[PDB]
RNA sequence: GGUGAAAUUCUUGGAUUUAUUGAAGACUAACUACUGCGAAAGCAUUUGCCAAGGACGUUUUCAUUAAUCAAGAACGAAAGUUAGGGGAUCGAAGAUGAUCAGAUACCGUCGUAGUCUUAACCAUAAACUAUGCCGACUAGGGAUCGGGUGGUGUUUUUUUAAUGACCCACUCGGCACCUUACGAGAAAUCAAAGUCUUUGGGUUCUGGGGGGAGUAUGGUCGCAAGGCUGAAACUUAAAGGAAUUG
């Protein structure tokens, strides 16, 4: 699975939580991928995406909603969107996502 | 090598049946056999009544005109001993020697994956 | 009698016997 | 300390209608009662009034659900079916 | 006592066995225990496959017959079929002939 | 007496490009008269031959084969493909004790969109040298073997047409094509195609069941 | 109010001018808002949206389907009910269904209905417990609350009226063809007694 | 039609039969075995997922962390109880047809509950190996399941290996069977039911003539049905076990 892929990103690299400080990662472009959970709304997802595009972040489209996607990243909050500046060894970056 | 049609042999117990009908399926025969020329309604399934109304049933099969034809039989089955009856045997070979010729063959007795329960309980029927 | 015929006999027993008394409850 | 061994919130009835009406209300009581989880949002915020409407109290929607419950057994099964039978129509 | 070691016939070690029904009066009987004869009888009788085979097309091609497995209640096999009630002795061979 | 003897017609049939001879013989149906005639409920039957007896040796014998009547015209009546099936003799023969059985299904399409479960039927086979009776697999084996079976199963058909698909399983080299496979799993007597049945078809398409006639 | 089941105001465009027009819908089960509902027969298989009963195959379930196609919803509209899309005669383009009754109709295929079940289902599984909450129900449906038994009451007020002890008197089947003023108890019942059986038909 | 034989039954409604064919719920046949797995109950079509487990292997790690256990708790066939659904099948009840002196039955017919599933209970079965667990010692034998080791063993031939399956020998842990009896037992029989008047490895539980009676009474559990705990007065010389002869 992928999220053992992303679960190595927070105890090896650098990331953000949260809709604000993500596309404040993806106007600088330190952003590299995004998460975004299942029940996300569609108009930020829209959004994410045109700066995903603009910073030319790829995205990745997390199949369960933010209380999921929080509890898989080892927040006990719910999570509507991560954003990776440093995947220190996790092949997320690299694998077929 | 001359004409085919279907056989349709049935063997109860206490009864027995026989009737051709054309390879298609739907069609006809003539069918009577049973508790046709005998009655006495425990001899129904009885060899010597099998023949004698399989006879009449091989009329018929001639009187409109089938010369060979191939036997698919079956035992009431399904749910109960799945095994041939009295006059299932002693009927078509009173026909095979009445002048009709046979061949390819295979019954179609009625078998489940064990399943729908049968009668009698789990003490089935006592005697 | 049979052995489970004198448990149901029992069972009845004191089924009738509970009742008789719950009517000085 | 526990207050009450078995009425619960059907406590307020009291003694009367009998076990079995009170007992059959607490039922459906805790299940209109209760905070279910948004699927829009992911916060169990969502309550009734009104029974059939259920609404999540922030991202402010409102779901049409059962009288006691947002998803009633069969739009459970009604959902499945459906999702079958739509499948069954572009491949 | 006992009369048998088995108690029963071939069920050491499985606590509960599915049942099947026996053929003749349908009392059930677990398939551990039910006597077991497989019935292959042909289509055939001493007279009756020489008329099957003159008179018609097919010069005796296959000549298949009936297979079936049987499965009987103690009780129902001792009336009819194969019990013969052995010895003391002589029933511990499990000899089929 | 109504005497239903010269009661009404009988009406003729053949077999698909796909056998060597195609003869099947003659049926009776109705007076075709048109209040509720011929031809209009006429094509909704299937006949039981064997394979042996419209293709040659029986080396096929063991095959039944159902024929879906399509279409009619002036004493035409032909038919197209509608299933097969083994038959009770082989089956009930094959299905000895001190052996394991592997069953195994599989619903594809061809081309001719159709969209089809087939079956198949394969058993244990004792090594010259072996001295075990019971002769049985393991579980992993049989898993193993299941998915070979099925991801074979589901190339020839959704490979070629139904015409092919009835072309391809009567040389039967599709039993042994699963014993290349199994013969680096485990020995395997008796592998065979035992049964196919379907559901349906797309509409009629009169000008494609023309092309089975010569 | 005086209904069980919720209701949907759903908003489309005008096709024919620039305005808003506000249709009522009873909300199926699922139903939010600010969701998106689709109307034709060109339209998906959507829970909420309504298609025509050609349009969708076998075995949907919809609601506020109409007798006659454009009679804007006739049946299964009460709390939780639904009908049952079970078959299609493409020639006279008839379309058989089953509706809560259990009575399989068959209605044109360009009738209407709401993919999905009708919302507030259950509501009747709950006792009221009290004649307060009855009398409340009714108190915005009609004033047909509390019942008088009409064997409570003198002869000139019921048929039941009457008698030094409470009797119906003769049988309360009443036949179809009664006239009005004695068509009262169980009229042309086919049966009578405490059903116990099957329950459903076949 | 059904049975030993019949009858209630079903048939201008074309029944039983056939043909194409669809629905519903249930089940997993054959393969199936002195074969596997789980604490027991219990578990047999496919695949995907979810966590889980024993035997083996082991020059890995911890280092006595264990054995058995009143109280207490997890699960617990069948039937049965509460709320839905389901309700095809078979089917307590009931009603019938036949039988009999009688026949509430056995056989036949109809068929409610039930049977199935969800949520919650109930907690008993000859729940059986009528046989506590951990440890050790004592005896011969060929099968077989799982793991493993050993090979100028056979087969696949591809071109021979690699493999895979098979053959053989061994070893650990399985389900059992067989022959012996040193030995045990009241015997039937038992590789434990043996290593006991030459009586002591650790530990849990229960029994003390038969009835009375699992009754009465209290306590407690359960919606109930019931479960668990559980006497006595009196009565009685046998009841019982395995084996032998009839
Ligand atoms: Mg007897
Ligand atoms: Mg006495
Ligand atoms: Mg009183
Ligand atoms: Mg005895
Ligand atoms: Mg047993
Ligand atoms: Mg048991
Ligand atoms: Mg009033
Ligand atoms: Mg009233
Ligand atoms: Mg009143
Ligand atoms: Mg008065
Ligand atoms: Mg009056
Ligand atoms: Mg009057
Ligand atoms: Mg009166
Ligand atoms: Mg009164
Ligand atoms: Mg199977
Ligand atoms: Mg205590
Ligand atoms: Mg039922
Ligand atoms: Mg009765
Ligand atoms: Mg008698
Ligand atoms: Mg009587
Ligand atoms: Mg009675
Ligand atoms: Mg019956
Ligand atoms: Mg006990
Ligand atoms: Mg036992
Ligand atoms: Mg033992
Ligand atoms: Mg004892
Ligand atoms: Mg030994
Ligand atoms: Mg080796
Ligand atoms: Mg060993
Ligand atoms: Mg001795
Ligand atoms: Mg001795
Ligand atoms: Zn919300
Ligand atoms: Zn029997």
């Amino acid at each position: 699975s992928i999220n053992q892929k992303l679960a190595l990103v927070i105890k090896s690299g650098k990331y953000t939580l949260g809709y604000k400080s993500t596309v404040k990662s993806l106007r600088q472009g330190k952003s590299k991928l995004i998460i975004i959970a299942a029940n996300t709304p569609v108009l930020r997802k829209s959004e994410l995406e045109y700066y995903a595009m603009l910073s030319k972040t790829k995205v990745y489209y997390f199949q369960g909603g933010n209380n999921e996607l929080g509890t898989a990243v080892g927040k006990l909050f719910r999570v509507g969107v991560v954003s990776i500046l440093e995947a220190g060894d996790s092949d997320i970056l690299t694998t077929l996502a | 090598s001359q004409v085919f049609g279907v056989a349709r042999i049935y063997a109860s117990f206490n009864d027995t049946f026989v009737h051709v009908t054309d390879l298609s399926g739907k069609e006809t025969i003539a069918r009577v056999t049973g508790g046709m020329k005998v009655k006495a309604d425990r001899d129904e399934s009885s060899p010597y009544a099998a023949m004698l109304a399989a006879q009449d049933v091989a009329a018929k099969c001639k009187e409109v005109g089938i010369t060979a034809v191939h036997v698919k039989i079956r035992a009431t089955g399904g749910t109960r001993t799945k095994t041939p009856g009295p006059g299932g045997q002693a009927a078509l070979r009173a026909l095979a020697r009445s002048g009709l010729r046979i061949g390819r063959i295979e019954d179609v007795t009625p078998v489940p994956s064990d399943s729908t329960r049968k009668k009698g309980g789990r003490r089935g029927r006592r005697l | 009698m049979r052995a489970k015929w004198r448990k149901k006999r029992t069972r009845r027993l004191k089924r009738k016997r509970r009742k008789v008394r719950a009517r000085s409850k | 300390a526990k207050r009450t061994k078995k009425v619960g919130i059907t406590g307020k009835y009291g003694v009367r209608y009998g076990s079995s009406l009170r007992r059959q209300v607490k039922k459906l009581e805790i299940q209109q009662h209760a905070r279910y989880d948004c699927s829009f949002c992911g916060k169990k915020t969502v309550k009734r009034g009104a029974a059939g409407i259920w609404t999540c109290s922030c991202c402010k929607k409102t779901v049409a659900g059962g009288a006691y419950t947002v998803s009633t057994a069969a739009a459970a099964t009604v959902r499945s079916t459906i999702r079958r039978l739509r499948e069954m129509v572009e491949a | 006592p006992k009369k048998r070691a088995s108690n029963g016939r071939n069920k050491k070690g499985r606590g509960h066995v599915k049942p099947v029904r026996c053929v003749n009066c349908s009392k059930s009987i677990p398939k551990d225990k039910a006597i077991k004869r497989m019935a292959i009888r042909n289509i055939v009788e001493a007279a009756a496959v020489r008329d099957l085979s003159e008179a018609s097309v097919y010069p005796e091609y296959a000549l298949p017959k009936t297979y079936n497995k049987l499965h009987y209640c103690v009780s129902c096999a001792i009336h009819a079929r194969i019990v013969r009630v052995r010895s003391r002795e002589d029933r511990k061979n499990r000899a089929p002939p | 007496v109504v005497d239903p003897f010269t009661r009404k017609e009988w009406f003729d049939i053949k077999a698909p490009s796909t056998f060597e001879n195609r003869n099947v013989g003659k049926t009776l149906v109705n007076k075709s008269t048109g209040l509720k005639s011929a031809s209009d409920a006429l094509k909704g039957r299937v006949v039981e031959v064997c394979l042996a007896d419209l293709q040659g040796s029986e080396d096929h014998s063991f095959r039944k084969i159902k024929l879906r009547v399509d279409e009619v015209q002036g004493k035409n009546l032909l038919t197209n493909f509608h299933g097969m099936d083994f038959t009770t003799d082989k089956l009930r023969s094959m299905v000895r004790k001190w052996q394991t059985l592997i069953e195994a299904n599989v619903t594809v399409k061809t081309s001719d969109d159709y969209v089809l479960r087939i079956f198949a039927i394969a058993f244990t086979r004792k090594q010259a040298n072996q001295v075990k009776r019971h002769s049985y697999a393991q579980s992993s084996h049989i898993r193993a073997i299941r998915k070979v079976i099925s991801e074979i199963l589901t190339k020839e058909v959704q490979g070629s047409t139904l015409a092919q698909l009835t072309s391809k399983l009567i040389p039967e080299v599709i039993n042994k094509e699963i014993e290349n496979a199994t013969k680096d799993i485990f020995p395997l007597q008796n592998i065979h195609v035992r049964k196919v049945k379907l559901l349906k078809q797309p509409k009629f398409d009169v000008g494609a069941l023309m092309a089975l006639h010569g | 109010s005086g209904r069980g089941a919720p209701l949907a105001k759903v908003v489309f465009r005008d096709p024919y001018k620039y305005r808003l027009r506000e249709e009522i819908f009873i909300a199926n089960e699922g139903v939010h808002t600010g969701q998106f509902i689709y109307a034709g027969k060109k339209a998906s298989l959507n829970v909420g949206n309504v298609l025509p009963l050609g349009s969708v195959p076998e075995g949907t379930i919809v609601s506020n389907v109409e007798e006659k196609p454009g009679d804007r919803g006739a049946l299964a509209r009460a709390s939780g009910n639904y009908v049952i899309i079970i078959g299609h005669n493409p020639d006279e383009n008839k379309t058989r269904v089953r509706l809560p009754s259990g009575a399989k109709k068959v209605i044109s295929s360009d009738a209407r209905g709401v993919i999905g079940v009708i919302a507030g289902g259950g509501r009747v599984d709950k006792p009221l417990l009290k004649a307060g909450r009855a009398f409340h129900k009714y108190r915005l449906k009609r004033n047909s609350w509390p019942k008088t038994r009409g064997v409570a009451m003198n002869p000139v007020d019921h048929p039941h009226g009457g008698g030094n002890h409470q009797h119906i008197g003769k049988a309360s089947t009443i036949s179809r063809g009664a006239v009005s003023g004695q068509k009262a108890g169980l009229i042309a019942a086919r049966r009578t007694g405490l059903l116990r059986g099957s329950q459903k038909t076949q």
